[PDB]
């Protein structure tokens, strides 16, 4: 029946969308730093078809690089809300993930979840380049399980 | 480690390739083994056309010597 | 006169029309115009590869050379008149009046 | 102490004009970085198998 | 026939890839996409308006040149002639006009991009 | 004197590539008449007949015209051979 | 029936003239104009101008170039016009088709059309001449010609292009 | 089968596009220290289908403030005309013997500027506007300078004719006669290209992109295979015209292989020059040529034009 058929090219869907996810950079604070060492030579982001630069408009995944502040969040929303669909966004640090060691500020939203859906959380003040890597894995596996045309077929 | 870009130019190399022979072998099998008779003059053109019309089977690439007349 | 002629004679016709009868644009206007050149390029070139007037050959491109020569000034008045007036659309051009 | 860093003007001898004047027409610093990022090329590429190899701790 | 069967081919088949590439993806189609882009934010009230600009002049004297490239495109057939003296007289003249338009382009401010 | 020889020095390093053009410009006008071969060229131009050579109503008395294409008597490119 | 193309690359050449000078937006006209051009290439060609029609394409998709060049510069506006916008460009463009429409109708008909001049509608395969052309282009050999007879030609031409450029340069100047 | 052919020409084409897009991850991260894509299949070899399908699969967003026609016509134009260029190329038996076939591709080659203007118009971004005007600037630019390198080089060779371009070399690399012409022709193609020593339009501070901003999934797409197909399509027609091959007409196969690994050779300088060099500013990147090389090529071409009458070696014309 229908599954095998359609489990096969959202296999195949998936699998592509998994190894090419383009990220937006958006580097706030010291993450960015941090990310880019990941995009260094001995990580090497850009061997697991991931490609680090990337116009908003082409891209696939947010990483949100540092702390985010409240004269930076209409424009981050203003960058997110014109990611094309898939989007998932990844927040790196402390800091992004949810407050950080400015987390009662006066300034500084409480987290990117406040602002922009997370896909994954990666912690670290900073996350260690082969930690975002991991992150990057993780979301990349995620993509992996993924049921579009499943649940189409099945809806 | 440069010849992990081998495999990578060598398909490239490949797909390249595949226009070179693809034009020069049907050609080559169009015209009964020989290769394409370029007309870049009117000359050639009317040789051309002379050669279809003793040919018989309207077909220029087959060609009939002496044998074929008196 | 087969109908390549009239063809292109009748395009240059329309030509004429869109050029001179002005709609609103300075330069859709000299766009025209030099559609219009386009057409009588074509159109002589039409005659003189027929008739083998083999040194006529060379009209065309010759015809070509100066005429596109008008078309880079026309668009270099246009620049002119749109620097201080603002658009090409001719008519707001009526300060010269009396 | 310190050290100017710019100072080096050039001469004005027929060889001196005639080797700038070949540096500007012959590009030849470009071929030098050319040749250098060429030497990179063929070198070992620094890059750890994540997740299979980690980094130093 | 031949060569517009490969012009014909060529059309068709890159009107298919823009087909499949413009109908084959999903959207969801919301209103808040339609926001114009500009480095994080979108583009004010910007992006139509007329084009102050300055080097209209490397624009049309483009055009002035290319005029002249086409004058002396026919070279490679003019260099079979009898009379080759008056051939080569007449080209290098071509030439030396374009290096004294380029020449008066040059000091003329001209051909330098105008701030 | 010194001057115009310290000016073409200054341009070979200010703008070398305005006198590297300027002088290859300034042969390409002044060797073709001095080269003693441009004739050789008109020789090499007139020397292909891209049209028939048509023949002339033989009457008698053009001892220059050959009677047989393969005649001694007549224009020859042996010239063309050596070259 | 791919006999009729001699004749209908002029038939495209007339109405895609028309919503060229139909005179929508600026870049319209150009659309209109560039495929008048393109299809025109195609009819000084199969008549034997190759160097000719080639020339007209790059010359002319250059000069269409540089008069887009400042269309985006000193002719856009907050609202550029739309091929569309207003009412009397449709009214234009169908009075561009139906006109040669009827004539060729005629001419299919009568092939006596009485439109200015005198015309047959009897194709345009006839007026070709029987020939050759040894090993030589006619068309290239002609247009080489201008550097041998061509006397006059490229002189007074190449003295316009040089003036060309000084007017061009003082026009522009800005004082 | 003449349509086989033509699909033969295009579709491995498309392969070669493909894996460009991966040969260049690799010897560019292989020059800055980098081991490249090598996840997605043997030593990344299946990574340009992945991303190929994403592209596809991707949402292609409308331009809002845009008109759609041109919006959907400048990748049509943009990619056909690219593909289209290849037709005349002669590989040792060329598809289409067109009489004037250098001025044929030539005269292709400016047509670019006529999808770099619809999409940076029509996207209706104030990128797109100032990227669209900057590139077309300076490939129309640069396109005078080739074709004046194209009239000085063919002076040599006899005719438009580029299947006799190979007749033309045979003996000597044709390079060897016009180095310095050729130094400036490849430098010029390279302009022409818009690549990272010349490329102007992207300029990720300023510009951004310039013209392939709001372009999104598949038409976006179409517009890097026109730009990386250009890439073969000029390496190749440098190949040919300044490095030639022998060809040996009862073995076709030869004069294929050669000038194949000469289009190798030659778009791994493009990758080599772009990997290292710094990117040009307007203000230099138009200084480069109306100042700098457009008076050599001038010169240049009338040495090359002089020189055949003054040898007496005009070449054959047909
Ligand atoms: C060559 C490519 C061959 C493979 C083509 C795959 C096309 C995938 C399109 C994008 C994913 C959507 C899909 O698969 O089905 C659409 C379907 C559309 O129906 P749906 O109801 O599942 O969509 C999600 C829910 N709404 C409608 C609210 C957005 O969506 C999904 O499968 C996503 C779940
Ligand atoms: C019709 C619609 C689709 C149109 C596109 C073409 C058809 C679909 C794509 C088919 C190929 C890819 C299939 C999915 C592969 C995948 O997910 O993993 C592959 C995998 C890659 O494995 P991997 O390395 O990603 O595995 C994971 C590794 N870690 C855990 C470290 C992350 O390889 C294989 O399955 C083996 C076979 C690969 C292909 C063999 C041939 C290669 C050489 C020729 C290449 C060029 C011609 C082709
Ligand atoms: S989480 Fe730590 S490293 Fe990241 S931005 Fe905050 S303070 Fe800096």
């Amino acid at each position: 029946r229908g599954e095998y058929v359609v489990a096969k090219l959202d296999d195949l869907v998936n699998w592509a969308r998994r190894s090419s996810l383009w990220p937006m950079t958006f580097g706030l604070a010291c993450c960015a730093v941090e990310m880019m060492h990941m995009a260094a030579p001995r990580y090497d982001m850009d061997r697991f078809g991931v490609v680090f630069r990337a116009s908003p408009r082409q891209s696939d995944v947010m990483i949100v690089a540092g702390t985010l502040t409240n004269k930076m969040a209409p424009a981050l929303r203003k960058v997110y809300d014109q990611m094309p669909e898939p989007r998932y966004v990844v927040s790196m640090g402390s800091c992004a993930n949810g407050g950080g060691y400015y987390h009662y500020s006066y300034s500084v939203v409480r987290g990117c979840d406040r602002i922009v859906p997370v896909d994954i959380y990666v912690p670290g003040c900073p996350p260690t380049a082969e930690a975002l890597l991991y992150g990057i894995l993780q979301l990349q596996r995620k993509i992996k399980r993924e049921k579009r045309l499943r649940i189409w077929y099945r809806r | 480690m440069w010849f992990e870009i081998l495999p990578g130019i060598a398909v490239m190399a490949a797909c390249l390739f595949i226009p070179g022979m693809a034009t020069a072998h049907i050609h080559k099998f169009t015209n009964g083994g020989k290769e394409k008779r370029v007309a870049h003059f009117s000359y050639q053109w009317n040789l051309m056309e002379r050669d279809r019309c003793i040919s018989g089977v309207n077909r220029y690439h087959v060609t009939k010597g002496l044998e074929n007349i008196d | 006169m087969p109908l390549v002629y009239m063809n292109i004679i009748m395009a240059f016709a329309i030509a004429l029309a869109g050029l001179l009868m002005y709609r609103s644009h300075l330069m859709s206007s000299l766009l025209c115009l030099e559609g219009m050149m386009l057409s009588l390029f074509i159109m002589s070139t039409l005659i003189i590869l027929n008739t083998h007037f083999t040194l006529a050959n060379m009209m065309p491109i010759i015809l070509l050379v100066f005429a596109a020569c008008e078309a880079a000034l026309g668009l270099s008045l246009l620049v002119m008149v749109s620097n201080t007036y603002g658009t090409d659309y001719v008519q707001n051009l009526n300060l010269l009046q009396c | 102490t310190y050290k100017f860093v710019n100072m080096r003007e050039p001469s004005m001898d027929m060889k001196s004009v005639t080797d700038r004047a070949a540096q500007t027409l012959l590009w030849t610093e470009l071929v030098r970085g050319l040749g250098m990022t060429l030497s990179y090329l063929f070198r070992e590429p620094a890059t750890i198998n994540y997740p299979f190899e980690k980094g130093p701790l | 026939m031949n060569i517009m069967l490969t012009l014909l081919t060529n059309v068709t088949l890159a009107s298919l890839l823009v087909l499949i590439a413009f109908w084959l993806p999903q959207l969801n189609a919301y209103s808040e996409k339609t926001s114009p882009y500009e480095c994080g934010f979108d583009p004010m009230g910007s992006a139509r308006l007329p084009f102050s600009m300055k080097f209209f002049l490397v624009a049309i004297t483009f055009l002035l040149f290319d005029l002249e490239i086409a004058l002396l495109l026919p070279l490679p057939w003019a260099s079979q002639t009898n009379n080759l003296k008056t051939m080569l007289t007449m080209a290098l003249f071509l030439l030396i006009l374009l290096a004294a338009s380029l020449a008066y382009e040059w000091t003329q401010k001209g051909l330098e991009w105008a701030e | 004197a010194g001057r115009i020889a310290s000016f073409l020095k200054n341009a070979w390093a200010k703008e070398p590539v305005l006198v590297a053009s300027f002088a290859i410009g300034g042969l390409a006008i002044i060797l073709p008449s001095l080269s003693p071969y441009t004739n050789y060229a008109i020789r090499i131009n007139r020397a292909t007949p891209y049209n028939y050579p048509v023949p002339l109503r033989d009457d008698g008395n053009m001892p220059d015209v050959p009677s047989h294409p393969q005649d001694p008597q007549g224009p020859s490119l042996e010239w063309l051979k050596n070259l | 029936m791919t006999m009729y193309i001699a004749f209908i690359l002029s038939t495209i050449f007339v109405i895609g003239f028309v919503g060229f000078s139909s005179k929508p937006s600026p870049i319209y006209g150009g659309l209109g104009l560039i495929v008048s051009g393109g299809v025109g290439c195609g009819i000084v060609l199969n008549f034997g101008g190759s160097f000719l029609g080639l020339m007209v394409f790059l010359i002319y998709l250059g000069g269409m170039l540089v008069v887009f060049g400042y269309t985006t510069a000193m002719a856009t506006e907050m609202y550029p016009e739309v091929w569309v916008s207003n009412k009397t460009v449709f009214g234009a463009f169908v009075s561009g088709l139906m006109m040669e429409f009827c004539m060729v109708y005629y001419a299919l008909k009568e092939e006596e059309v009485e439109i200015i001049f005198k015309f047959n509608g009897l194709g345009d395969w006839v007026i070709y001449d029987t020939g050759d052309s040894g090993f030589f282009s006619e068309e290239a050999m002609g247009i080489a010609a201008l550097y041998s007879y061509g006397t006059w030609l490229v002189i007074v031409t190449g003295w316009s292009l040089l003036i060309g450029v000084v007017v061009i340069m003082e026009i522009t100047r800005g004082n | 089968m003449f349509m086989i052919n033509i699909l033969s020409l295009i579709i491995p084409i498309l392969l070669a596009v493909a894996f460009l897009t991966l040969v260049e991850r690799k010897v560019l991260g292989y020059m800055q220290l980098r081991k490249g894509p090598n996840v997605v299949g043997p030593y990344g070899l299946l990574q340009p289908i992945a991303d190929a399908l994403k592209l596809v699969t991707k949402e292609p967003l409308r331009p809002g403030t845009s008109s759609i026609s041109m919006f959907i016509i400048a990748p049509i134009l943009g990619l056909s005309l690219a593909l289209t260029m290849w037709v005349p190329l002669p590989m040792p038996y060329p598809l289409i013997n067109m009489n004037l076939g250098v001025l044929f591709m030539l005269a292709m080659s400016s047509l670019a500027v006529y999808s770099i203007l619809w999409s940076g118009w029509a996207s209706n971004s104030k990128y797109a506007l100032i990227g669209a005007l900057r590139a077309v600037a300076q490939t129309i630019s640069y396109e005078v300078t080739l074709a004046i390198i194209l009239l000085s080089v063919l002076l040599m060779n006899g005719s438009y004719t580029l299947s006799t371009l190979i007749t033309t070399q045979e003996h000597i690399w044709m390079i060897f006669t016009s180095w310095p012409l050729a130094m400036m022709w490849f430098i010029s193609t390279l302009a022409e290209t818009n690549r990272a020593p010349f490329d102007l339009t992207e300029g990720e501070s300023e510009l951004v992109s310039g013209f392939n901003v709001e372009y999104a999934a598949g038409p976006f797409a179409m517009f890097f295979m026109a730009e990386y197909a250009n890439i073969i399509m000029m390496n190749a027609f440098t190949a040919i015209l300044f490095l030639g091959a022998s060809h040996d007409p009862h073995t076709p196969e030869l004069y294929t292989i050669n000038f194949v690994l000469k289009t190798l050779a030659l778009t791994i300088t493009f990758l080599w020059i772009r990997a290292s060099y710094p990117r040009f500013r307007y203000d230099q990147l138009m200084h480069l040529l109306w100042k700098s090389f457009l008076p050599l090529t001038l010169a240049l071409c009338m040495w090359h034009i002089s020189l055949p009458i003054m040898t007496a070696s005009i070449p054959p014309q047909s």
